[PDB]
C-alpha cells in the first residue's frame, strides 16, 4: 500500500531553518500522475497548506510563506523535503506530507497523508518526564482497583504515550492531554488505569510504560493496592 | 487569494441531528471544493471531493452541495462517531483550508466519578509534591474541580487536563493536579478537591489527611 513517513527534528531553535523529509513507500514520486505536497497544522489551529512539488520540477507555494519554504524532490530516494527558514514560535505545528493530484492534472485534495510529525520551535532542550505511581486514596470503585502514573515536567508536550502492562477485558485506560505546569515551560499529564482487583494482587504490582520524545520508554512499577 | 469562510467554528448537536457547516469562498472556485474529517491526532481524511461526491470509506449521512461561492457539508445524521473537525479545502487558486469546525455531541447528562491520589514518596523524595483529582466519563463537558488545603482555597498552583470527548459514549475526562513544594506540603494536613458538575445534586469532596494514606 502507499505509506507517507515525515521525518525531522522534534526541536528547532528560533530563526533556524526547519528541514523535514516525507518518505514514500508504494510509489514513485517521479510518477507524472500526482503531486507532493506539505501541510502543516499549529495546535489547536487549522490546516495550512505550504507547498507542492512535482517530478518536472514545478513548485507550487503558499503565498504567505513562498519566501521561507524551500520544497524539492529525491527522485532516486523517492523522498521530498520541506525547508521552513525564519522559524518563530508560530510556526510550531504538527507538519504533514500528502500526495495530490488524483483526479485532475494539478493539485485537487490531500489522499493519502503522512501520520504526521510535530515541530516544536524552541530555544530550550528536551526534558525527560519524572514518572511516579499513584496510588488510590479515595474509595476503590466497584469491584475494580484505580491506579495511576503521574508524568511530570516534561517537554516537548508531544510525543507523550502512555500504555499499561495489563490490558484487555475488564481493563481500561484512560489518558490526558499534556497540561502545562503552573511552575513554568515544563508539562505534566497523568495516566488511569482501572482493572479488576483479581488483577491487581496486593504485593504485585503493574507497569506502565511512559515513552516520550525520541527517548526510550520509561517502565515504572506502580504497586497495586 | 481565495480565502474560505468556514461557519460556524464549533458546534454541539444531537444523535440524528442535521448538522450543517458552511464555507463561503471568496470569489469563484466552480466546484473545487473539497470537505476533510479530522480525528484529535490524526491525519484529516478525505469524505467530500468536487464539492458534492462521496469519496470512498464515507457513510452516506455525509453529503456536500453547492458550486461557486457557497457550499455546505451536511451530517444528515450526526453520530457520536462523527464528532471531529471538519475543513472545506478549495484548490480553484493553489490551496486554501477553512478555519474549521469542531463537532460535539450532545447527550444525556452523567457525573463524574471522582479519585484522588495523595503524592507518593518517591515524588516526595524528589522535592514535590502533587495531588491528583481525577473525573471520569461526566457530560457535559463544564465541569469545576475546586482545591482547598486546610480548607484555604488554592490559586494558581493546580493545572486541569480535559479528554477529547469520547466516540462512543460523548463523555469526557478529566485530570487536576495541584502542585507544591515538599515544604509547604508538610506544613499543611487537609487536602481536598472539590468537584461541581450538573450532574452531582451537590459538590463531591474527596479528601485525605497527610501521611494517613
Amino acid at each position: 500500500q502507499l505509506q507517507l513517513q515525515e521525518s525531522g527534528p522534534g526541536l528547532v531553535k528560533p530563526s533556524e531553518t526547519l528541514s523535514l523529509t516525507c518518505s514514500v513507500s508504494g510509489e514513485s514520486i517521479s510518477n507524472s500522475a500526482y503531486y507532493w505536497a506539505w501541510i502543516r497544522q499549529p495546535p489547536g489551529k487549522a490546516l495550512e497548506w505550504i507547498a507542492t512539488v512535482y517530478y518536472t520540477g514545478r513548485t507550487y507555494h503558499n503565498p504567505s510563506l513562498k519566501s521561507r519554504v524551500a520544497i524539492s524532490m529525491d527522485t532516486s530516494k523517492n523522498q521530498f523535503s520541506l525547508k521552513l527558514r525564519s522559524v518563530t514560535a508560530a510556526d510550531t505545528a504538527v507538519y504533514y506530507c500528502a500526495r495530490t493530484g488524483i483526479v485532475v492534472t494539478t493539485p485537487d485534495w490531500f489522499d493519502p497523508w503522512g501520520p504526521g510529525a510535530l515541530v516544536t520551535v524552541s530555544a530550550a532542550s528536551p526534558t525527560s518526564p519524572k514518572v511516579f505511581p499513584l496510588s488510590l486514596c479515595s474509595t476503590q470503585p466497584d469491584g475494580n482497583v484505580v491506579i495511576a502514573c503521574l508524568v511530570q515536567g516534561f517537554f516537548p508536550q508531544e510525543p507523550l504515550s502512555v500504555t499499561w502492562s495489563e490490558s484487555g477485558q475488564g481493563v481500561t485506560a484512560r489518558n490526558f492531554p499534556p497540561s502545562q505546569d503552573a511552575s513554568g515551560d515544563l508539562y505534566t499529564t497523568s495516566s488511569q488505569l482501572t482493572l479488576p482487583a483479581t488483577q491487581c494482587l496486593a504485593g504485585k504490582s503493574v507497569t506502565c510504560h511512559v515513552k516520550h520524545y525520541t527517548n526510550p520508554s520509561q517502565d515504572v512499577t506502580v504497586p497495586c493496592p | 487569494d481565495i480565502q474560505m469562510t468556514q461557519s460556524p467554528s464549533s458546534l454541539s448537536a444531537s444523535v440524528g441531528d442535521r448538522v450543517t457547516i458552511t464555507c463561503q469562498a471568496s470569489q469563484d472556485i466552480r466546484n473545487y471544493l473539497n470537505w476533510y474529517q479530522q480525528r484529535p491526532g490524526k491525519a484529516p481524511k478525505l469524505l467530500i471531493f468536487d464539492a458534492s461526491n462521496l469519496e470512498t470509506g464515507v457513510p452516506s449521512r455525509f453529503s456536500g452541495s453547492g458550486s461557486g461561492t457557497h457550499f455546505t457539508f451536511t451530517i444528515s445524521s450526526l453520530q457520536p462517531e462523527d464528532i471531529a473537525t471538519y475543513y472545506c479545502q478549495q484548490y480553484g487558486e493553489l490551496i486554501t483550508f477553512g478555519g474549521g469546525t469542531n463537532v460535539q455531541m450532545k447527550r444525556t447528562v452523567a457525573a463524574p466519578s471522582v479519585f484522588i491520589f495523595p503524592p507518593s514518596d518517591e515524588q516526595l523524595k524528589s522535592g514535590t509534591a502533587s495531588v491528583v483529582c481525577l473525573l471520569n466519563n461526566f457530560y457535559p463537558r463544564e465541569a469545576k474541580v475546586q482545591w482547598k488545603v486546610d480548607n484555604a482555597l488554592q490559586s494558581g498552583n493546580s493545572q486541569e487536563s480535559v479528554t477529547e470527548q469520547d466516540s462512543k459514549d460523548s463523555t469526557y475526562s478529566l485530570s487536576s493536579t495541584l502542585t507544591l513544594s515538599k515544604a509547604d506540603y508538610e506544613k499543611h494536613k487537609v487536602y481536598a478537591c472539590e468537584v461541581t458538575h450538573q450532574g452531582l445534586s451537590s459538590p463531591v469532596t474527596k479528601s485525605f489527611n497527610r501521611g494517613e494514606c
